[PDB]
RNA sequence: UUGAUUUGGUGAGAGG
DNA sequence: CCCTGTCTGGCGTCCTCTCACCTATGA
DNA sequence: TCATATTATTACGCCAGACAGGG
């Protein structure tokens, strides 16, 4: 069964693997994030309720009044989205917050408040999201791009090689909170443990232990195990568990029980450990040279004399043993400092520590954190107890506590947001364990260690900034509060919240202007994962590994769609099936595989879960039950693609599109292209302009439907039914009764957005693709947007392309185009320019909007009214007048009248005017005369534009040939576009050839149907040929149910197929070559894909037959009459005497540094002298040169450049006396 | 090395158009240094003929007529 | 200056000077009032820090800032840096009489001239047109001439063709690395908006035609026109200054046209007929009586200059082809016939132009470079040298080689289950057998491409080098190598993960067969590393050129 | 073909000729005789 | 025209010889009109007249007496680029 | 004597 | 007193194009 | 409108160059 615009033109779908999970809604990141931000969600998480339950109830410092919270709300926007874009306002909503002030008496923690008051106060306006995932910030339509940042929670990083210049590794450990102070632990090459807070000075780390009220003995209890020396009959014997001797040299005689176990000289093996455990050896008598290097654990005091024997962490000598033996402390606890495993790092750090108690530890930490200003008991204790341990200024979130408990192998995952003693001690213990050998480091590119921020999280953080500023203001007003003469808007202020949230949505590194020239480009700018932004890395610094693809990107981030240039791999784009985890990580679908039978249930995993399991490959042959047809299958275990058994796997990939994104899964024959050319192909495919006549890719992938629907450029029907079709203004849909509400009788009236400006000056336009009185279903499309054709996605157009060299006109990457491409207007795109004119009151009275234009004669009053402003629609070009806008006293009158820029033509499509109340409306103040004029240039195609296919084959269209000179085959049809075969062996993008052959076969079927329907046959022969065309070959998913198309839906389908039968070649499970040959045999075309072609010039055959087919070629928006520029003489800058830069400023070319070196490389001394003195800078030289040229005397009078005298005055404006010496 | 050798030149404009200008201008200022131009980039700065190419005859003439 | 609006966008130095003057006025008033010691110490200290912030901001502790947190730019920051006065306004300047547009090919050009659009030509040459218009007497004042070219009447295009004629222009591609990236041409006017640039010259500019842009500069004075014609003309730059190798080497289409032209096949039309000259060789090719590659005795007259500057004619019968005689009609007099008697790939045509330059000098080498380019484009058009899906011939021996390698890794892993061998020796044995199987697959496809054609002549079969399209694009040296044609037919090797170590399971599928998912992902590892390396390598390459031209 | 002329700047063409191929360059038992 | 460029330290007598007037007030401009400040950073007497050969305030609107400085203007009378060198 | 403001500076994206 | 970690400064590619956004205070 | 004058984040990678520490 199919829907009714699905039976219009059903695309022949190759593809063998049955898909189990349909594609999710492609804008779900933006929409789910912002629906989390604004939603009335009780239990508090997450949203605006989390912000209000953190900041409220505010109580002042015993001021006996406590403003509390009830509920919030967002009213209607005063401006709907269209008139909001037209006017220039934000698309926002007012945030109505109920606030309940209760005020206490004296001595009421428990007492009832003396008075209440409550009102629905107004704080800020928050910008709502449009239904397509965009904002409208100040007239312009912007997009917040989801960030990719390091997760909160501990990270054990190594930095193995570069420091110390000696090959000795370090090991640092960063506890990254979501909000607050950063705590890092780090070794130094003396093997001492150092703490630093917020990248400040370096403190030896155990001082933080001494700041947590730990004595030295408790610290040595934590990080060391005790070895017991018992004072006995002679020589102070030792308790010896045999584990401690692992891998060391026997220094003494190892004997017990009257038996010599191990003699001196040999190392202790594990067999000797087994001998000591079998022989039950604990107590052995040691020599006095064994204790002469060990370190005491706890303190001991001489009992009778009443003084100290030795402090804790003191090494022992023989006379120290003579001190402690004669006193009466029989047990001696020593620190086992194994050189192999259990290193003495804490103990040597305690030897570095200049402190002894808790108070001096806090004084040293306070002198680290805030220097100069004195360290007193209260101040240092409040500092250190609010560094990590208060809920205000330090908060690992739920993500942070999950990562923090997971990296320490804790059992639980939910806990308190602050740290504790035990958490810092566990981070130090795991760091020491990593130094000892057990456990390993973490990598930072691993996407289980890399969280995503999105729109709701970022706006919530900015809103929390605004709320803590307004609670500091409420605490300000309340202690100065007199009662009862205030109601809660003398306390609260709507200004800081609105200021902060408009600061983020207006001027941030991620709230950025939407790439809007294409439905693909909208839908792939909204699905973007940037590594940049606040708190993340920068473009010009890092690095090599964060720019590189890591094995956790499989199914989370597209491997091949990343922009080339200065930021590669920082601006990653999200995969097709990848959702976002509850904690913000990237979870991708897999199919749960209990045993041999691969089950059709799906189950989502992130990269810290994908490593443990064994996950299969998407295309592994399984037949009729889910059993893998082989006994061994390629899977990947822990980021390592390896071959495993038939019955070991726990998950399988869902579908074979899932590695790549929605930009680079629209490329058919992706698997035959190179990776580089797929990258260039996807990045150029974002850049296509919408043509005037949208044209249905013959070789698509079937993902065109989901992109063209899910990006909101088409008018998808909300409720199904029939149609009334007034449509000149709006589609009117009568609703079927089952989908129709009992009250609100109701018929749906869709607004078509006609010719208007996009963000990239292209033309967004919707056209109805349903007739009058025609059934439509829910979810069906009604109006085709820009670059769409019956709900599919038509960026460029499909044209007949020959691969051959043609007389040099397609030399490096150029492209030679017939005249049939430019006669049919099949790339003639439509651009729209907005031009503003204002008549602000700068000085000497206000400016004026009158046709009575001066000096200039009846060449002003022309495309305007009888007395002012461009009339409505003519063919205006360059140098015309649109809005007469000139003042008197500015003879002394002048011409600021906004005219048409140089080089452009067009038709005035619209004139908007919300001018200074007097022009003879709704807008803001200040600005007076506000006249916006919308031109619409129609640019065709010309030598110099840029076209490209989908595979990375760029081209600048070189010669626009006549129809006659084209290479025609023996049937008579010219070929449209000639490309060059030499690009194909080097640039290994062989997929464009299979697209060429399969598009040739598609139009072969289209020509066959066009013959069977033009030379008109009764519909039995058409339905037989359509059935043969839709069966065609191997086991596929489509077949068709064609005998249920009522003898008319066969004919309407065959009316929509006579331009070529559309073929879906999916991404990695595409059409094989034998099916291309078999489809080329169904059409009457030659099997090789190659036709003999004659030459239009000479009429004689090209030897060695050439390839002709249909490639889907796109017109990119790098048009040549936006790049052509020239300057002889005009205006310059102010500070310098050199020319201005750019095209919108009529400026000249920067003759840079390497061009000066290139002229020095020749003998061009005079060319360089005029290149930097006369042509550029020296004012007397250039006026004398212009007069010398127009007299007919090519001679320069050089002089000295002006910018060098600017250099002299800037150097001389220091204390520097730079001069110019003798004649 | 090449950056230490181009910053240690007897012509401070040649060593100031290149890397750090603060160090070189204070060294030249407190030394009272003087720049007998005599190279390519001093004459690209000060706006005259290069003493290499076509301008080598001009600089022969000017060096002869002193 | 104020921007568009009603407020003044003030510079940073005005903030610095205004603070120094505010503080200095405060300090004069406090020394008037006789404030105590600590007040005037803080006042003089704030003046010291204000002066020190004015001169070189940020050399003291954290730099002052106006809007919003960004520090404001001081005098020393008007001097130093990439954007000071030296590197931004004195070494490199913006320049009048200059233009910029997208380039395109135009292969009809001679290599001393380039195409230049009429709109750019009328804008860059406004003063010369004004001077020409004032000389004829058509107008009077300068205003009249500016109205005439603002209207663009019918008489200023003849004025424009009379100011262009012998006036060179400097074309310049935007990353100029060596001196061959600024070359002077003569304009030929173009209906259009794109600079037509002669193709051979592209190999000097590193200019393809995938969206490139170039700038045009006009030599104004008379010494600069003579420097553009006598030093910087494109005919004068035919050897690269880094070495002795010619830089006007024919790049890609033209070597395919020559390699298809001067070749042979064991039977064609007109096999072994005898021809009285190269003129009737081209007449037999055009009329349709012989083929472009058909071996034939011709009578050619090569001029060897064995005396002291005297050209001696020797005429003989060379057993050659039809295409070699047709290409002999273009070779100048002094070169011997054996420069065209071979197959003429890219190294051979480069040494052809090099021997022409060493013997016959500059002017025959310029005109012969143009005739090479014209005949290469013309017979590459006549060749019809496409690329198909059938041209990438899969080896029949490829699947058995992969199964023998799979049996070998099976033997090594069965030893690994029983622990006979070590892990590093296992990894080394797997990388060694996949390197050996890769070399065997490459030799299988290379035999299957380099001699696949087997055609008979008058009897039993006889083999020859193939006319496969991808093999001529590889063997000619136009575009392609052994590795790229290897990856389109044989297996594409053992790609390496970004750890730097290689991956033990290779990519056994080429591009004509489909890569599955994991193999493409390993491929993307290997290619993302290359794009990151180029896009970060270019900064160090440019900074190295800067340090080198400032030590020189 | 001839010797360098009196004047032609050789330092700049040399520095450009060394630094210009900077893009093409990469960034990141006993003796057995062969001939006789 | 000139040989070598000499760089040296700037003596206070040398800085007073460069100068044309002490910049006292920090007041940049009027900002509500168009006039500057007399006598602030952007002065008249210390540097020069904004307009070419005009007293900014009011006298000399032709080409006869280029130089006169009345008490009502406290302004020099030269070119528009004269302030760039002063 | 016949007319006028971006360069300034930041951020984001793109081309070769 | 000659090695020595450690800290502080100083580099980090040219050319071009599009868009938006710009200090608070205040009797 | 017309003078008043500066604070609560961290996450580069060498590579010279100068400095207090100690055998
Ligand atoms: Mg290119
Ligand atoms: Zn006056």
């Amino acid at each position: 069964v199919y829907s009714y615009t699905e039976k219009k033109r059903i695309r022949k779908d190759f593809g063998k693997r049955p898909q189990v999970l349909d594609v999710p809604y492609l804008l779900s990141i933006q929409l789910d994030s912002f629906q989390k931000f604004i939603e009335q969600d009780p239990e508090g998480q997450y949203g605006l309720e989390a912000a209000f339950r953190s900041v409220f109830p505010i109580q002042s410092y015993s001021g006996n009044s406590e403003l509390q919270y009830v509920s919030y709300r967002l009213g209607e926007p005063v401006f709907d989205v269209q008139e909001c874009q037209i006017r220039g306002v934000t698309y926002s909503a007012p945030l109505r917050v109920k606030l309940r002030l209760v005020i206490y008496e004296r001595e009421a923690p428990e007492g009832t408040v003396k008075d209440i008051k409550e009102q629905e106060v107004y704080m800020g306006e928050i910008p709502l999201m449009t239904d397509n995932g965009t904002f409208v910030i100040n007239g312009t339509e912007r997009v917040i791009v989801s960030q990719l940042h390091r997760s909160p929670g501990v990270f054990f990083d190594s930095d193995k090689g570069k420091t110390h210049s000696s090959g000795k590794v370090l090991y640092n450990a960063r506890i990254i909170p979501y909000r607050g102070s950063w705590l890092d632990f780090e070794f130094d090459p003396k093997d001492n443990l150092f703490v630093r807070i917020d990248r400040r000075r370096k403190l030896p780390a155990t001082i933080i232990l001494r700041a947590l009220n730990y004595t030295t003995e408790q610290i040595l209890d934590l990080f060391f195990e005790k070895v017991i020396f018992e004072i006995r009959d002679n020589k102070l014997q030792m308790e010896l568990v045999p584990e401690r001797l692992r891998g060391e040299t026997a220094s003494f005689d190892i004997e017990a029980n009257g038996k010599v176990y191990v003699e001196k000289g040999r190392r202790i093996t594990a067999r000797h450990i087994r001998q000591l455990e079998k022989d039950d050896v604990k107590l052995i008598e040691v020599p006095v040279e064994y204790i002469a290097g060990k370190v005491v654990a706890k303190d001991y005091i001489d009992e009778s004399t009443g003084e100290l024997i030795c402090a804790a962490n003191m090494e022992l000598s023989l006379d120290l043993l003579a001190k402690l033996s004669q006193s009466g402390h029989k047990r001696i606890e020593t620190l086992f400092t194994n050189d192999l495993d259990h290193g003495p790092y804490i103990s040597e750090t305690l030897r570095v520590d200049p402190t002894n108690d808790r108070l001096s530890a806090l004084v040293e930490i306070y002198r680290m954190m805030r220097p100069g200003e004195p360290p007193t008991r209260e101040a240092a204790e409040s500092l250190f107890e609010n560094l990590f341990f208060s809920e205000d200024r330090y908060d690992l979130s739920a993500v942070g506590r999950m990562k923090f408990n997971r990296s320490l192998l804790r059992e639980e995952i939910e806990g308190s947001g602050i740290l504790s003693k035990d958490d810092i001690i566990d981070v130090m213990k795991k760091l020491i364990d990593i130094r000892n050998g057990k456990g390993e480091v973490d990598d930072i590119d691993h996407l289980g260690n890399r969280r995503i921020r999105s729109v709701g999280e970022m706006a919530e953080n900015q809103f929390r900034v605004g709320l803590v500023r307004v609670e500091r203001a409420v605490k300000e007003r309340l202690s100065l509060g007199d009662l009862d003469t205030l109601m809660p808007q003398d306390m609260i202020n709507a200004k800081p919240i609105s200021a902060a949230v408009k600061e983020f949505f207006g001027s941030s590194q991620l709230s950025q202007f939407m790439d809007q020239n294409n439905p693909l480009s909208e839908i792939t700018h909204k699905r973007r994962i940037s590594a940049l932004g606040p708190g993340g890395l920068t473009r010009e610094r890092a690095g090599f590994e964060v720019r590189d693809v890591h094995p956790t990107h499989y199914g989370r981030v597209c491997p091949i769609e990343t922009p080339e240039g200065p930021n590669i791999g920082l601006i990653n784009s999200l995969s097709v099936y990848a959702q976002t985890n509850e904690y913000g990580f990237l979870e991708t679908p897999y199919r749960k595989v209990t045993d041999g039978v691969v089950t059709d249930e799906i189950h989502y995993l992130s990269a810290i879960e994908e490593g443990n399991y064994v996950i299969a490959q998407a295309n592994s042959n399984l037949d009729e039950e889910g059993h893998f047809v082989e006994d061994l299958v390629t899977c990947r275990s822990k980021g390592e693609s390896s071959l495993f058994s038939r019955d070991q796997v726990d998950y399988m990939d869902v579908s074979t599109q899932q590695v790549v994104s929605v930009g680079a899964s629209l490329i058919p024959f992706l698997e035959h292209d190179d990776a580089n050319r797929a990258l260039m192909g996807a990045n150029m495919q974002r850049q296509a302009v919408p043509t005037l006549r949208a044209d249905k890719p013959l070789v698509g992938t079937g993902m065109e439907r989901a992109v063209a629907v899910d990006s909101g450029v088409t008018a998808v029907a909300k409720r199904g039914g029939v149609v009334q079709y007034v449509d000149a203004s709006r589609i009117v849909i009568k609703v079927n009764e089952d989908e129709m509400y009992p009250g609100e009788a109701g018929i749906d009236i869709y607004n078509l957005t006609k010719y208007t400006r996009s963000n990239q000056n292209t033309c967004i336009n919707q056209m109805p693709c349903v007739s009058l009185g025609e059934p439509v279903e829910r979810g069906d499309v009604l109006a085709d947007g820009p670059s769409t054709d019956l709900g599919e996605l038509a960026l460029g157009q499909n044209m007949r392309v020959a691969f051959m060299p043609w007389n040099g006109y397609n030399f490096e990457d150029s492209i030679l185009v017939s005249e049939r491409v430019v006669q049919e207007d099949r790339f003639t795109t439509i651009h729209i320019q907005e031009l503003a004119c204002v008549s602000r009151d700068t000085k000497l009275g206000p400016e004026e909007i009158t046709a009575d234009i001066p000096n200039v004669g009846e060449a002003a009053l022309s495309k305007l009214d009888e007395s002012g402003i461009v009339y409505i629609g003519a063919e205006v070009t360059g140098g015309d007048i649109l809005v007469g806008k000139v003042t008197p006293k500015g003879s002394d009158v002048k011409d600021s009248s906004l005219r048409v820029p140089n080089g452009v033509s067009g038709t005035v499509i619209d004139v908007q005017v919300f001018t200074r109340d007097g022009v003879e409306d709704d807008l803001a103040p200040g600005v007076l005369k506000i006249v916006k004029v919308y031109l619409a240039v129609k640019r065709r195609i010309q030598p110099g534009d840029k076209m490209a296919g989908r595979h990375g084959n760029k081209g600048v269209i070189s010669k626009i040939n006549p129809i006659e000179d084209m290479p025609y085959d023996e049937n008579g049809t010219p070929v449209d576009i000639v490309l060059n075969p030499l690009g194909v062996p080097s640039r290994m993008n062989i997929g464009q050839i299979l697209e060429t052959h399969l598009g040739m076969a598609a139009k072969g079927i289209g020509d066959k149907i066009n013959a069977m329907l033009k030379q008109q046959q009764e519909v039995a022969k058409l339905r037989e040929f359509i059935q043969r065309a839709y069966d065609l070959g191997a086991d596929v998913r489509q077949k068709v149910d064609l005998s249920t198309f009522s003898d008319e839906e066969v004919m309407r389908l065959a009316e929509n197929l006579r331009k070529g039968m559309p073929i879906a070649t999916p991404v990695f499970d595409g059409a094989k070559e034998a099916e291309i040959k078999e489809l080329l045999k169904l059409g009457d075309l030659p099997t090789s894909g190659q036709i003999r072609l004659y030459d239009g010039r000479t009429g004689e055959q090209f030897e060695r037959p050439v390839t002709v087919g249909y490639m889907y070629m796109l017109k990119l928006n790098h048009l040549v009459d936006d790049k052509m520029h020239a300057r002889s003489t005009g205006s310059y800058s102010l500070v310098t005497q050199q020319p201005l830069g750019g095209k919108a400023q009529f400026g000249g070319q920067r003759f840079g540094e390497m061009e000066v070196w290139a002229l020095e490389a020749y003998g061009a001394a005079y060319t360089l002298q005029e290149m930097l003195t006369v042509k550029s800078d020296d004012v007397n030289g250039r006026t004398k040169m212009y007069k010398n040229i127009v007299d007919g005397n090519h001679q320069m009078e050089p002089g000295m450049p002006e910018s060098f005298n600017v250099l002299l005055k800037e150097i001389r404006s220091l204390g520097i006396n730079i001069e110019l010496e003798d004649e | 090395g090449i950056t230490k050798a181009s910053l240690a030149t007897e012509s401070f404009i040649s060593a100031a158009s290149f890397q750090e200008t603060t160090r070189v201008l204070t060294e030249a200022a407190v030394a009272g240094k003087r720049d007998e131009l005599r190279g390519l980039k001093e004459n690209v700065i000060v706006g005259r003929l290069i003493p290499a190419g076509t301008g080598y005859a001009y600089h022969q003439d000017r060096m002869r007529r002193r | 200056v104020p921007l568009d609006g009603g407020r003044f966008a003030t510079s940073d130095l005005n903030d610095l000077y205004r603070r120094v003057i505010n503080r200095n006025n405060r300090l004069k008033r406090l020394l008037d009032l006789a404030a105590p010691d600590i007040i005037v110490r803080n006042e003089k200290r704030m003046l010291q820090e204000a002066v020190d912030a004015l001169l070189d901001n940020g050399r003291r502790g954290r730099a002052i800032t106006g809007s919003n947190k960004r520090p404001l730019k001081s005098l020393a920051d008007m001097i130093k840096g990439k954007q000071g006065r030296f590197r931004q306004n004195l070494l490199g300047k913006r320049v009048d009489y200059s233009g910029r547009s997208v380039i395109t090919v135009g292969p009809y050009l001679r290599l001393h001239q380039c195409g230049l659009p009429k709109k750019m030509a009328l804008e860059l040459f406004k003063p010369f047109i004004y001077g020409k218009l004032e000389l004829r007497g058509l107008a009077t004042t300068i205003k009249a001439a500016k109205k005439m070219v603002e209207r663009e009447e019918a008489v200023v295009w003849d004025i424009l063709d009379e100011v262009i004629r012998e006036h060179p222009v400097l074309l310049n591609r935007a990353p100029t690395l060596h001196r061959l990236g600024i070359q002077a041409f003569e304009p030929v006017l173009i209906e259009g908006k794109a600079i037509q640039l002669h193709p051979l010259v592209c190999a000097a500019y590193n200019a393809d035609f995938d969206g490139d842009q170039m700038a045009v500069h006009v030599p104004l004075t008379l010494e600069a026109q003579l420097e553009a014609r006598a030093l910087m003309m494109s005919t004068n730059n035919i050897l690269s200054p880094a070495n002795g190798e010619p830089i006007i080497v024919p790049s890609q289409d033209v070597v395919l046209g020559l390699y298809y032209m001067t070749r042979d096949c064991v039977n064609a039309k007109g096999e072994g007929m005898v021809l009285t000259g190269p003129k009737e060789a081209e007449r037999l090719y055009r009329s349709g009586l012989a083929s472009l590659h058909a071996r034939v005795k011709v009578r050619i007259t090569e001029y060897e200059k064995d005396a002291n500057g005297e050209l001696v004619a020797k005429t003989s019968l060379k057993d050659t082809t039809v295409g070699r005689a047709i290409l002999w009609m273009i070779v100048p007099k002094g070169l011997p016939y054996s420069i065209v008697n071979q197959a003429l790939g890219k190294k051979a045509i480069s040494k052809m132009l090099n021997t022409c330059y060493r013997i016959l000098g500059l002017k025959p080498t310029v005109i012969f470079a143009d005739q090479i380019m014209y005949t290469g484009f013309a017979y590459a058009a006549r060749s019809g040298a496409s690329v198909g899906i059938d041209d990438m011939v899969i080896p029949e021996k490829k699947h058995e080689i992969i199964s023998e390698a799979e049996a070998e890794v099976a033997e090594i892993q069965e030893q690994f289950q029983s622990g006979l061998v070590t892990a590093g020796e296992r990894y080394n044995k797997v990388i060694d057998i996949w390197a050996a199987a890769n070399d065997r697959v490459s030799k299988a496809m290379m035999d299957n491409l380099q001699t696949e054609t087997v055609i008979n002549r008058d009897g039993q079969e006889e083999k020859q080098v193939s006319f496969n399209s991808i093999y001529m694009m590889a063997d000619s040296g136009a575009r392609g190598s052994a590795a790229q044609i290897r990856q389109l037919a044989g297996m594409r090797g053992l790609m390496a993960k970004p750890d730097g170590s290689i991956i033990e399971t290779p990519i056994t599928a080429n591009f004509r067969e489909g890569l599955n998912v994991l193999q493409y992902f390993i491929s993307t590892h290997g290619a993302r590393k290359g794009l990151a390396d180029t896009a970060l390598k270019t900064a160090n390459s440019g900074y190295l050129t800067r340090r080198l031209v400032d030590v020189a | 073909g001839h010797i360098i002329n009196k004047g032609e700047a050789i330092g700049v063409i040399a520095a450009q000729s060394i630094g210009e191929p900077g893009t093409q360059l990469t960034m990141r038992s006993s003796i057995q005789v062969k001939n006789k | 025209e000139f040989d070598a460029i000499k760089i040296a330290l700037a003596s206070p007598d040398m800085i007073r010889s460069w100068s044309f007037g002490e910049v006292k007030k920090p007041e940049t401009i009027n900002y509500r009109t168009f006039k500057p400040e007399r006598d602030g950073l952007f002065c008249a007497r210390i540097f020069g007249p904004v307009k070419d050969y005009e007293c900014l305030c009011g006298k000399y609107k032709r080409l006869k007496h280029r130089g006169v400085i009345c008490e009502k203007c406290g302004v020099e009378v030269t070119q528009t680029k004269v302030r760039r060198e002063r």
